[PDB]
């Protein structure tokens, strides 16, 4: 045999909290790669889903029962360098609606920033559920 | 008027794994002149830092490499040492000229150490003795507290060495007091969980 | 049909050690005609910042060529070598008095956690055991040990 979605992760360069207890936006946080779906399977037929849930965005949590948190974004890459907008808790950029590579597909966890207060230094995690559609 | 001063390091402490090659940390020069960075490394030379000495423009940023060459060190416990990164501006009434001398943990970790101090933070014991709350650290990690409370009050921290104890100073009015609240700083600087206990006899 | 994959992302936040440091120079010096300064004046005031929540009063060390524990002396910048000595304080949260180290000793109160963001200390004229005053001069280093 049955198809299987495969979905893995490589994390990028660790994030400098600025003084203000903020991180810039668009650093790579890390590399998702989504394997094992049809061809034809585009864009919005991929939804990334996290326990936090907001729509359009991934919410990563510190790991010290202090509940510090930042957001992110899933955008991948055409050919042409265009964006390419996964469905992330059930939305999309208006725009980004594209076929995915053949075989697997790499998306860009980029950062937004803090969410509700200064943010520690520390380890940070989110448990993403992906599904893929139309298979 | 007022003159402005200020130098950072990418980390605020260094966690050097025993006989690794080096590691890097990045020195920013956050001010609109040109400094010297000077950096020495002190007891709590095995280590050697690269370049110790080197000119840094305004605003800009650069890596010094810390490598040990030789040293020994027990495999038991951490080991502690002091990076201080000095950034050297150019040159009755008082004048006076600063200089910021920016000091962090040099943690030099045996591979022989099983895990991390996050995972053994949780046992600290504490102790009421001679005026004094006095804390055991029965883990090979040095124990960097960073928020220390002891009967709702608030103790200036330190910290516990590996294998062993610190004593601090308490402010009157903690009579019978028995509660301890901490949080360490974890190894990537940021202030770890809150931890609550009572003193014992 | 909708298949389903999970993974746990991961991220390290680092934490710098950002050190900052204002000097305000205060009022010009007046002599008095006996060749003394007047006391408690507030020769500048100094406010560090950047360090983290938790920071402490005796982490901090403010040092000067003289060495002169708990004052920082300043010298004439002619050739007669005339000295004073002052003082570094500040406030609490209580307004109780508290000083950070200079030349490796506190002068005033016991170890506080220094204020959130940034701290304000004072220096302060002492005197001059020498008696005599006729530009003066320091070179003083601030060494903040980061916890």
């Amino acid at each position: 045999e049955p198809a299987r979605i495969t979905l893995t992760y490589k994390e990028g360069a660790p994030i400098t909290i600025m003084d203000n207890g903020n991180i810039d936006t668009e650093l790579l946080v890390g590399t998702l790669t989504l394997g094992g779906y049809k061809t034809g399977t585009t864009s919005t037929s991929v939804n990334f889903t996290d326990a936090a849930g907001d729509p359009m965005y991934l919410t990563f949590t510190s790991q010290d029962g202090n509940n510090h948190q930042f957001t992110t974004k899933v955008i991948g890459k055409d050919s042409r360098d265009f964006d390419i907008s996964p469905k992330v808790n059930g939305e999309n950029l208006v725009g980004d609606d594209v076929v995915l590579a053949t075989g697997s597909q790499d998306f860009f966890v980029r950062s937004i920033g803090s969410k509700g207060g200064k943010l520690a230094a520390g380890k940070y995690t989110d448990a993403v559920t992906v599904t893929v559609s139309n298979q | 008027a007022s003159k402005e001063y200020g130098v950072t390091i990418g980390e605020s402490r260094i966690i050097y794994p025993l006989d690794a090659a080096g590691v890097m940390v990045s020195v920013k020069n956050t001010q609109d002149y040109p400094v010297l960075i000077q950096s020495r490394i002190y007891d709590e030379d095995p280590f050697v830092v690269t370049p110790p000495l080197f000119r840094l423009d305004a605003k800009q940023q650069n890596s010094l490499r810390i490598a040990q060459a030789g040293g020994v060190f027990p495999r038991d416990k951490e080991s502690l040492k002091w990076l201080c990164v000095k950034g050297i501006p150019p040159k009755v009434g008082v004048f006076v000229q600063f200089a910021i001398n920016n000091c962090i943990k040099l943690l030099v970790r045996p591979n022989e150490l099983k895990g991390t101090p996050i995972q053994f933070a949780e046992n600290l014991s504490w102790k009421v003795d001679g005026g004094k709350l006095i804390a055991e650290n029965p883990s090979p990690f040095y124990m960097n507290i960073g928020e220390l409370t002891f009967g709702g009050k608030s103790i200036p921290s330190h910290y516990i060495p590996p294998k062993s104890t610190w004593a601090f100073d308490l402010p009157k009015g903690l009579a019978g007091a028995r509660n301890v609240s901490w949080r360490i700083i974890n190894d990537q600087g940021g202030l770890d969980r809150l931890y609550s206990k009572n003193v014992t006899l």
